[PDB]
């Protein structure tokens, strides 16, 4: 279930308040741009299916497609960033709280270690 | 222009011409004709172009890289140091290849220059090339297509272990 049962997770909450501490996704984010591209493609497909000019019919319709896609995508990206930040935060906290389970291996230089040479003939 | 130390050319020994026949050597007349009709205009054109170059005199420099810690002095997963060391190793590999090429050029020039006496008059060049060949082969051979500094390190370590075993016996 991974983080589905995290402590303090308010049910049916798209974006908790703690997400606001994270930087908001830029309105020029490439992922959001791709979302808008998907919206425009949806508009074109809608025009094609309804046997109306693909690149000109219902400019308002295509505009609404793009706006809806971008608008929902912004919050989608914000939630995605929040969840990944939760992942990193929890992982780091667990490593800190369990030092024995995450030891620091001795750092040896290549001059010290011995790697078998496999000749290519 | 080039370094005669890098490219040794023995001092030329041209014999003096001593004609013993009244017949005039055609080669002499032909060479005079060739000089007058070819070398002279070619030299004049060269001089003009050299003047033009002398007017527009600009210089290009030789980039020199500082020494970087080798892969031996590099951490297990330190990709930054590993990248630095690997680039250094590849540069040194290229330099070694060019050294081999220089010695080979020496050998070939000796073979042609000494003519029929090449076998006895190119011993030094042959020995030099043999030394360089041995060194280059021991350092860089059988590493594979995906050669790396770590591979040379491994080969050297294996060689050193074998040397230790031999010396202990």
């Amino acid at each position: 279930t991974m983080m589905s049962g995290r402590p303090g997770r308010v049910p049916l909450q798209f974006l908790p308040n703690e997400a606001r501490s994270l930087p908001p996704p830029k309105l020029t984010d490439p992922r959001l741009v791709y979302m808008g591209f998907l919206g425009y493609c949806s508009g074109l497909i809608d025009n094609a299916i309804r046997r109306r000019p693909v690149v000109s019919a219902g400019l308002h319709r295509q505009l609404l497609y793009v706006t809806s896609f971008v608008f929902f995508g912004y919050y989608l990206l914000k939630r995605q960033d929040y969840m990944y930040a939760l992942r990193d935060h929890d992982m780091f906290a667990y490593v800190k709280s369990h030092p024995e389970d995450f030891p620091e291996k001795d750092k040896k230089t290549y001059g010290e270690i011995l790697e078998e040479f496999h000749p290519v003939r | 222009s080039w370094d005669k130390d890098v490219y040794p050319e023995p001092p030329r020994r041209t014999p003096a011409p001593a004609p013993q026949t009244s017949l005039p050597n055609p080669v002499t007349y032909l060479t005079k004709i060739f000089d007058l009709l070819v070398d002279r205009p070619v030299t004049l054109a060269r001089e003009f172009i050299e003047q033009q170059h002398a007017k527009n005199r600009y210089y290009y420099y030789h980039r020199e890289f500082r020494r970087v810690p080798d892969i031996t002095e590099c951490e297990e997963k330190d990709i930054l140091c590993m990248f630095e060391a690997e680039m250094q190793w590849r540069r040194d590999y290229k330099v070694d290849q060019e050294i081999v090429n220089i010695i080979q050029e020496r050998l070939k020039a000796c073979q042609q220059r000494e003519g029929e006496s090449y076998r006895q008059n190119c011993a030094k060049e042959l020995e030099q090339f043999t030394q360089v060949s041995k060194a280059f082969q021991d350092r860089y051979s059988d590493l594979g297509a995906h050669y790396s500094a770590r591979k040379c390190l491994a080969k050297q370590k294996q060689r050193m272990l074998a040397e230790r075993k031999a010396a202990k016996e």
